[PDB]
């Protein structure tokens, strides 16, 4: 009756999840687009009409891979340049107290010491002007990285500014994003569509604020794994950007002073004029509305009678502990306690400045035996950028209160990369199938 | 864009088998494209006749022009007839071939329609 | 809602499609099969899609069925594998519904029909003979 | 079948007035209905598909309305090339069926 | 000048005859086409002589003229292409001159050809569905 | 090297169709070869009668023989056919196929040329 | 014993100023001399 | 598993011929398979009549009933057939198809065999 046989199908649209390897496409730097394929002018993007498709962005293998490609490229570009190992000798520093002010009072250091040059039986004596952070006391310093590992300078003709990166699959494979807004990382998206590359993300390196990040098109989006979960960061993001600047108002002088054959060492000459501490300014009227949509769509997850708290961080390295980033290739950790203080509960041209200090010796990833040393520049640097999202934990949270309390965290960079990889993933295609039909060979 | 072009004999005597043709140029009649067959009445309104899936097969037909009526499809001639059988003076009127898809060109969607020019019919001994 | 057209000219614009809508635009997807950090990447996924085309190409002509994309054989349906009808598979139901469903299955069909092709083979091989 | 149900069946206008003219169903036929305009000694062209989407190359004067039941082919400036018969045609649901059809005349001097 | 027979056995050596004449050596041509600072140079050429190959075939084969060196299909010669006679082509040019004078018009025969296929093959299974 | 034969009936009566085969052996009547029928009266000169082209199919034959003469080709077989329409006592004769061509293998290019034992044809009543 | 096939009625355009053979060959000339170096004395302590 | 069922007419009058079909079930008949037909006699011992290869053809029949048994075989139907003429009262008698093999899976081998239940052909006038 049936009488119905085996047909097969070639080029059926059907797709599974998979892991493979992207590889990458751009329009001197660290993140080298030299190697990148050029992208194509005008990419083409397929929507897709009725297709619900499953989503989850804390199990995404892509930020695994852009960690790993992030280290490799910062690995692969410190090859070529020159190694401090000379650098590990004992100096003799004093103090700085000329037209300095009350707050960057002893944080300079002017260390003279005995140095190396090309011939390798003469030794020449030299001076130089060192941050309190990278000189331990052994009237006699050292520096801190030389009982761990000597590390290399970075070359001053690399450029540390984020270049966008896009992502792309392989013949066989596809990439799927999901366009359905006020979509929340995990569970299913009716609205999806086929890309064949990543937009472009920048690499931007920060903890405990996310800068020149990417904005959302409805509200304040809260994400997390776990909510209920205390051990679980919330990752926040802005509908706008805040607008905020940053400043090394110091006039540095750069000297080169040469350590062997075809080998210089970049040292601090001399500050010219008055010496004062770097800072930020943060706009305080948007820095409260900002806050004020936070608490409102926190309110949703968290009751709407709760009293939510904003405090300061809790403890530990200076990296986690303060806003760390780089500012015109120089490395600034900033005070973030005047932007996580305040208390809610349900119911002009001023701004807020943040201090900053600043670091040579790097050590940029969680890893150790592996620094940096940050070549001064010269001249006063300022800089601007967007705050778009937050990095948030809740402390506490047992049932014996009926508060909230909210503090920055970081640590790990791959929280980053999660804010931009959470409406990507790729599939591969399995074009062969097999059905019922009237046929007889 | 979908042309469509009708033809037929232009009487046809009481009680005998109406038989018309519809052309199409510029697109398959094998693709998935539904073909249908409308008529006028002379000073009345418009009355669906019937319609054809060109890739399936499966036709479908008014009631009231049931077992009488049939709509079959060529692809390798590329054209659809329509076959009318004990046709009375009441049959006569103006047949149109009609046609409305959905084009989704990757990101892009567009409906569009056809109809051809329309071929008089009268019935008469 | 009955008696509209569609047609799709995507890469996988018919995914959403019942599986007879979606029959009509196999060679759209058939072209796009084949095609010092990012270097060795870039070898390795060239590699890495040029054996799976090898291997579908090698399945589908073990079959009987190269150079085709709508090949039908003469293995029969066994109806152990499915119950419903042609008019509720082809006009009602999706390929990924269909896969997700019918995945248990399909190493017994493969070796069928690689020893139907086999034999057919011999046969025809017997009958030149005369 | 789904009886289609045309009001007025005749009006006259004149250039640049609102025109309106509605169409009923004898059952829920949710978005499915087209507003087809016909001239005389030619064929039907479509105006208005899915209630209240228009045809490219349709002016944007022509409207469609829905409330419940009933829909509405709204004409804000009417203008000379507007004087035709229009029809709605409903597929929600076979078989396809057609209104009576309305006529717009022209409205001049005696 | 007239009544002389040239007969080529080399790789490439009826580039310079006629269209005619070079069509009768295709299969010598046929057989060439698959086959530290040294070791990579290889490796990389042999992947792309691989995928050159590969794509070749799949685009014969996606047209239905798989499996053949020569082969003839459904699609009429519009007139806008050319407007020459077969005497003045297959006897009085070359396949280079060929080439350089129809570059223009070359993906639109390799898409209705597609189609042309695709259709051919789903009218073959209607056919064999009865 | 290619090796020719002539074969046919000796003897043809007036006015009838002579009919003669040339059998190629060690190359290909499909190949790139020109195959040429020539005559040798007795006790005369020699006369090239036709000649026809193994690939494209063009045959050639003499102003003088025009409209009686016709040579054919056959792949499967490997052979080619002459005739030629109401022979007279003028036409018998010596006949002969023959062909030539260039070889060009690889760097070196080399003329070769082949002809047949030949047929003696006796045209008389 | 090396093949070469001559090609008959065959004119090509050449020019020299363009190759990019030459290229290549600087390139791999200056790779293996790169290479040859690399396991070979490094005379730091003669800059006395 | 081989499963091997006989089928054929119950009575065959004196001097004509018995034709008997063997169905195999669970493998090819064009296999690499040997296919036995036996009978036995009333009250009596069994007596191997024939075989047949299903790959190659060939065919081994009993010296006793040479010239008179005939065995072949069925591929597209899958089954085997035996044909004895002339057949007396003596031919009475239950007839089997049985088949044994070595199969060498992996790395293990084992001897299968497989008999059919059997047919009774009685042969009187
Ligand atoms: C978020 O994004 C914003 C913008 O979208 C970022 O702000 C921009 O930051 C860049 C980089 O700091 C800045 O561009 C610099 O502007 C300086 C002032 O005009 C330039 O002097 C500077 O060029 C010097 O540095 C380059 C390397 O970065 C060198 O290649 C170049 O040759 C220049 O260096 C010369 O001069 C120095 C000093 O004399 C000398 O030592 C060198 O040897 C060399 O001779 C850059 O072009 C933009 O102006 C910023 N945009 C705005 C609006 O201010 C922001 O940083 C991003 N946020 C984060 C966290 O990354
Ligand atoms: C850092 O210390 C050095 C050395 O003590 C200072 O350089 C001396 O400056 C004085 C005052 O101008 C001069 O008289 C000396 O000749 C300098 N010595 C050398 C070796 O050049 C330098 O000024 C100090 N810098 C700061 C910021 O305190
Ligand atoms: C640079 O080297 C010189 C010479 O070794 C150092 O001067 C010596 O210091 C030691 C330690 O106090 C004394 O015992 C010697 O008498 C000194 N010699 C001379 C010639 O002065 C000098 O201190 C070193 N500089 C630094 C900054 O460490
Ligand atoms: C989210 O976190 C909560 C809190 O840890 C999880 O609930 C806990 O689950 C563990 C697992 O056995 C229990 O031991 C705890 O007693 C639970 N605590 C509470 C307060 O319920 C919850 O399972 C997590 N969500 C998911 C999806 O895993
Ligand atoms: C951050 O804000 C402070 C004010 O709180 C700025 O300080 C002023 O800077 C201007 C520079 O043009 C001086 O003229 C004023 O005298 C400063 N006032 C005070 C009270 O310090 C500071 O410049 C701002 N910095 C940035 C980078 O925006
Ligand atoms: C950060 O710097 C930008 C410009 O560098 C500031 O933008 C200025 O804002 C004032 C309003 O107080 C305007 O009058 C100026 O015209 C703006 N300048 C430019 C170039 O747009 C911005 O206000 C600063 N933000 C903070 C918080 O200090
Ligand atoms: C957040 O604020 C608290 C108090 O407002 C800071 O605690 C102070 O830490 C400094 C540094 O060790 C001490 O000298 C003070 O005595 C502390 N104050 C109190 C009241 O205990 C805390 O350090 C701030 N967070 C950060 C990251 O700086
Ligand atoms: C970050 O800023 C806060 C706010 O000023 C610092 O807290 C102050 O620390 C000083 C220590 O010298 C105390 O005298 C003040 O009383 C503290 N302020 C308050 C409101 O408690 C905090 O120390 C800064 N972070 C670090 C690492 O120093
Ligand atoms: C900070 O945010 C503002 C506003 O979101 C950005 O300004 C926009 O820049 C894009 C560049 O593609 C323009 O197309 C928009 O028109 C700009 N908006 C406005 C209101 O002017 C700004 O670029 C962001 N800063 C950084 C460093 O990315
Ligand atoms: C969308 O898909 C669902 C499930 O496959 C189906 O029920 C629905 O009819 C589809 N939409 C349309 C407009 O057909
Ligand atoms: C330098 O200044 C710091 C801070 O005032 C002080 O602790 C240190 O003892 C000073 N060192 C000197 C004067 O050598
Ligand atoms: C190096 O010295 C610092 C301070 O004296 C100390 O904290 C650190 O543990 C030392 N490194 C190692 C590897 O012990
Ligand atoms: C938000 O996340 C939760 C996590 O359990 C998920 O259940 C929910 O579906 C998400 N929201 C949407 C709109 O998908
Ligand atoms: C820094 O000092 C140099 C040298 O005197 C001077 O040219 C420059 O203008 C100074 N910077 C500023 C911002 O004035
Ligand atoms: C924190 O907020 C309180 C008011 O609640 C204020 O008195 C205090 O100065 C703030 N601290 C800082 C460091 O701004
Ligand atoms: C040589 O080639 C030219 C054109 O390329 C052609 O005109 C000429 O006839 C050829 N020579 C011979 C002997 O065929």
């Amino acid at each position: 009756a049936e009488n119905l046989w085996v047909t097969v199908y070639y080029g059926v649209p059907v797709w599974k999840d998979a892991e493979t390897t992207l590889f990458c496409a751009s329009d001197h730097n660290v993140w080298a687009t030299h190697a990148c394929v050029p992208t194509d002018p005008n990419p083409q993007e397929i929507h897709l009409e009725n297709v619900t498709e499953e989503f989850n962005m804390w199990k995404n293998n892509m930020v695994e891979q852009m960690h790993t490609d992030i280290i490799s490229l910062w690995d692969q570009s410190l090859k070529p340049c020159v190694k401090l190992t000379p650098l590990c000798v004992t100096l003799q520093c004093t103090n700085v107290t000329n037209n300095i002010t009350d707050d960057m009072r002893g944080e300079l250091k002017n260390c003279s010491f005995n140095m190396t040059t090309e011939l390798r039986d003469k030794k020449q004596k030299v001076y130089s002007l060192f941050y309190r952070l990278d000189v331990v006391q052994i009237k006699e310093y050292r520096l801190i990285n030389c009982n761990t590992s000597a590390c290399t300078q970075a070359c001053p003709k690399v450029s540390f500014e984020p270049i966008p990166i896009h992502y792309c699959a392989p013949a066989g494979f596809a990439i799927l994003k999901c366009k359905d807004k006020k979509f929340n990382g995990t569970g299913p998206c009716p609205s999806v569509s086929t890309v064949q590359c990543t937009h472009g993300i920048k690499p931007v390196v920060s903890t405990q604020l996310l800068l020149n990040g990417s904005l959302a098109e409805e509200e304040v989006m809260i994400r997390s794994e776990n909510i209920t979960n205390n051990a679980k960061n919330i990752l926040v993001q802005f509908n706008t950007p805040v607008q905020i600047n940053c400043t090394r108002p110091n006039n540095n002088t750069r000297k080169s002073i040469r350590i062997g054959p075809g080998q210089a060492f970049y040292a601090t000459g001399d500050i010219i004029g008055d010496i004062r501490q770097a800072h930020c300014n943060v706009s305080k009227a948007t820095w409260n509305e900002t806050l004020g949509k936070v608490v409102k769509q926190l309110r949703k997850h968290f009751g709407n009678n709760t009293i939510i708290r904003f405090a300061n961080s809790s403890g530990g390295d200076l990296e986690v502990t303060t806003h760390s980033f780089n500012c015109g290739g120089e490395f600034f950790y900033c005070n973030t306690s005047g932007l996580f203080n305040s208390t809610w509960i349900s119911n002009s041209n001023d701004s807020i400045t943040l201090p900053c200090r600043i670091k040579q010796i790097i050590n940029m990833w969680q890893r150790i035996g592996q620094c940096m040393y940050a070549p001064p520049i010269q001249g006063v640097i300022r800089c601007v950028s967007n705050i778009t999202g937050l990095i948030l934990t809740r402390d506490g949270g047992s049932t014996n209160s009926t508060t909230e309390t909210f503090r920055p965290g970081g640590g790990d960079m791959r929280d980053n990369w999660r804010s931009e990889l959470y409406k990507y993933k790729v599939v591969k295609i399995e074009p062969l199938g097999v059905a019922p039909t009237r046929c007889k060979r | 864009q979908v042309w469509l072009r009708e033809s037929g004999p232009g009487l046809v005597k009481s009680s005998e088998t109406l038989s018309l043709t519809c052309a199409v140029s510029g697109a398959s009649v094998g693709g998935n494209y539904y073909w249908n067959w409308i008529r006028q009445f002379p000073g009345k309104g418009l009355e669906w006749m019937g319609n054809v899936h060109g890739g399936s097969g499966n036709t479908e037909y008014n009631p009231s022009l049931k077992g009488r009526l049939t709509i079959s499809r060529d692809t390798s001639r590329g054209h659809f007839l329509l076959h009318l059988d004990s046709v009375t003076a009441a049959d006569t009127a103006v047949y149109y071939c009609s046609t409305q898809y959905w084009r989704h060109t990757g990101y892009d969607s567009s409906f569009f329609d056809s109809w051809g020019q329309g071929a008089l019919v009268t019935v008469s001994s | 809602a009955v008696g509209i057209g569609a047609v799709f000219l995507g890469f996988l614009g018919a995914a959403g499609s019942t599986m007879g809508a979606a029959s009509m635009t196999l060679t759209v997807q058939a072209r796009n099969l084949l095609s010092t950090v990012w270097g060795i990447k870039q070898l390795q996924a060239r590699v890495l899609a040029v054996e799976r085309y090898l291997r579908d190409q090698q399945l589908l002509g073990i079959w009987g069925c190269s150079g085709k994309l709508i090949c039908c054989t003469n293995v029969p349906w066994n109806s152990s594998w499915s119950n419903r009808n042609l008019s509720e598979i082809w006009d009602n139901m999706t390929w990924l519904q269909w896969d997700k469903e019918i995945s248990n299955y399909t190493q017994i069909i493969y070796g069928l029909l690689e020893e139907s092709q086999n034999q057919q083979e011999k046969n025809e091989q017997d009958l030149l003979a005369l | 079948d789904v009886q289609m149900t045309q009001s007025p069946s005749s009006l006259s206008a004149s250039v640049g007035d609102r025109v309106s003219i509605t169409c009923r169903a004898s059952e829920d036929i949710t978005t499915d209905l087209e507003w087809y305009q016909q001239k005389p000694g030619k064929a039907p062209n479509l105006l208005i598909y899915d209630v209240s989407s228009l045809q490219s190359g349709v002016p944007s004067r022509f409207s469609g309305s829905r409330s419940g039941t009933e829909f509405t082919l709204t004409i804000n400036s009417l203008q000379p090339e507007d004087f035709a018969t229009y029809f709605c045609l409903q597929y929600n649901s076979y078989p396809w069926t057609f209104g009576q059809g309305t006529k717009v005349d022209i409205k001049r001097t005696v």
